[PDB]
């Protein structure tokens, strides 16, 4: 069951690149593609993410896409840059100028077919293709506008494969330009329709976690992206490693998504760590469990106590008692049973994998489908209409073909989405 | 339907980039043409009266020949 990875634009390629570093280290694959690991657990499911090349080398099933040659050249120059199959670098030259319209309708249109061709070559190699996972941000133009255009086209060619994204939410605390709320509202409309699973990586939550909890006074994208690679390794654990679960994207979607549009997950991680500095006490299973449910460990700036958990998946990494995991997990439910819906019995599921991630002896990754994610979609809807009620900055988009109407629809679909999350917070 | 829309938006951005080069090109030619006529019309007015001055210097000299 192969997965096809796609990373698009400045942000999607920078986090895209860290993911492949991180998990290439966990599977003992080095920057040349040669395996040098200890456990067989590292290669039993290597094919989910890697293609096996002649000479028994491993090549990520990764398609790298940008409207600009900038970041993508930095990937090729990066530590694992040589691991990526070079034919899979697809890129224009004009850039997308942080403009959703250029990504989706003008500039991205030129380039999308060439991306769809590399996607096709990869899919055909595939034995049983589960689907796709995309890394992008919603606040610029390539990953946001072109990214969702790809997602639309992939779903037309492969209507019955799973579509998974890692979508970075914009935030005034980490913002390139003032049109990010416009770009993200337009994308969120796309995502509600055309993905099975999206992980809401909020840059607001990454920022606070960097500032308040890691005490980083002035956090770079590299600090934010350390958090993003930790969560990304986490949520993909039960797909890359052998365990009792041995999950795939579809079973994941079936059990997490009770209603098709409510497929926006809050990720969470524990222990929160800051790059380089390693602390030396491992956590106790009770600590992982309290921290991982802690709002301070959520990667989407939502208060879980303001919503109800529709469903929950939790993944524990390291040598530890599955008895104490069972006990610590049963205890946080029955302590805070108010915050889980009664009408999906037994909606918290847990898995364990022996291999911990690099640097830590024990770790807990949290995947929550909480109705409190509406707080995110409200935050962005507020910034959206704060400008749109004055039609501010709109010309950047009417200049590339778009109509005011298209904004009213996207705005409207998102307010609908927030109403839908609100319906089940009372049910 | 979505692709029908996707090509209508890029057709609009072209339509409008074009209508804008058009109306500029035309606004220019209109201005450059109304300007040659105006400036000429003015230089013509100046001469017509500088020459009506020459006709009056004929009439004046032809009067002193009605002296002799
Ligand atoms: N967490 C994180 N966010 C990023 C990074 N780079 C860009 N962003 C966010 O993405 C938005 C800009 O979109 P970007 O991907 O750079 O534009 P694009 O190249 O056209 O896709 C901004 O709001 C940033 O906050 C990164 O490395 N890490
Ligand atoms: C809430 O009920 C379920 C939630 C999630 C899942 C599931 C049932 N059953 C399945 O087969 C797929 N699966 C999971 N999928 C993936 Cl990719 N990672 C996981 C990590 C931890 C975990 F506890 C479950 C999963
Ligand atoms: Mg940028």
């Amino acid at each position: 069951r192969e997965i096809v990875h796609i990373q698009a634009g400045q942000c999607g390629n920078q986090i895209g690149a860290k993911f492949w570093e991180v998990i290439s280290d966990e599977h003992g694959i080095d920057p040349t593609g040669s395996y040098h690991g200890d456990s067989d657990l590292q290669l039993e499911r290597i094919n989910v993410y890697y293609n096996e090349a002649t000479g028994n080398k491993y090549v990520p099933r990764a398609i790298l896409v940008d409207l600009e040659p900038g970041t993508m050249d930095s990937v090729r120059s990066g530590p694992f840059g040589q691991i990526f199959r070079p034919d899979n670098f697809v890129f224009g030259q004009s850039g997308a100028g942080n403009n959703w319209a250029k990504g989706h309708y003008t500039e991205g249109a030129e380039l999308v077919d060439s991306v769809l061709d590399v996607v096709r070559k990869e899919s055909e190699s595939c034995d049983c293709l589960q689907g796709f996972q995309l890394t992008h941000s919603l606040g610029g133009g390539t990953g946001s506008g072109m990214g969702t255009l790809l997602i639309s086209k992939i779903r037309e060619e492969y209507p019955d494969r799973i579509m998974n994204t890692f979508s970075v939410m914009p935030s005034p605390k980490v913002s390139d330009t003032v049109v990010e709320p416009y770009n993200a509202t337009l994308s969120v409309h796309q995502l509600v329709e055309n993905t099975d699973e999206t992980y809401c990586i909020d840059n607001e939550a990454l920022y606070d976690i960097c500032f308040r909890t890691l005490k980083l006074t002035t956090p770079t994208y590299g600090d934010l992206n350390h958090l993003v690679s930790a969560t990304m390794s986490g949520v993909t654990t039960c797909l890359r490693f052998p365990g009792q679960l041995n999950a795939d994207l579809r079973k994941l979607a079936v059990n997490m998504v009770p209603f098709p549009r409510l497929h926006f997950f809050m990720p969470g991680f524990a222990p929160l760590t800051s790059r380089g500095s390693q602390q030396y006490r491992a956590l106790t299973v009770p600590e992982l469990t309290q921290q991982m449910f802690d709002s301070k460990n959520m990667m989407a700036a939502c208060d879980p106590r303001h919503g109800r958990y529709l469903t929950v998946a939790a993944i524990f990494r390291g040598r530890m008692s599955m008895k104490e995991v069972d006990e610590q997990m049963l205890n946080v439910q029955n302590k805070n049973s108010s915050y889980f819906v009664e009408w999906i019995p037994n909606n918290v599921k847990t898995a364990v994998c022996d291999i911990p991630p690099r640097g830590l002896k024990m770790s807990a990754t949290f995947i929550g489908n909480s109705t409190a994610i509406q707080e995110l979609f409200k935050r962005i809807s507020e910034q959206f209409t704060a400008m749109f009620r004055r039609k501010a900055f709109l010309h950047w988009y009417t200049g590339e073909g778009m109509d005011e109407m298209e904004f009213t629809e996207a705005e409207s679909n998102m307010n609908d989405l927030v109403s839908e999350y609100q319906q089940y917070q009372d049910a | 339907e979505k692709r029908e829309h996707e090509r209508e938006v890029i057709q609009k951005a072209i339509e409008e980039n074009n209508n804008f080069i058009k109306m500029a090109k035309e606004k220019l030619a209109q201005k450059m043409e109304s300007n040659k006529e105006n400036r000429e019309a003015h230089l013509a007015a100046m001469l017509e009266r500088l020459q009506e001055k020459d006709k009056h210097a004929e009439e004046v000299r032809k009067n002193k020949e009605l002296k002799e």
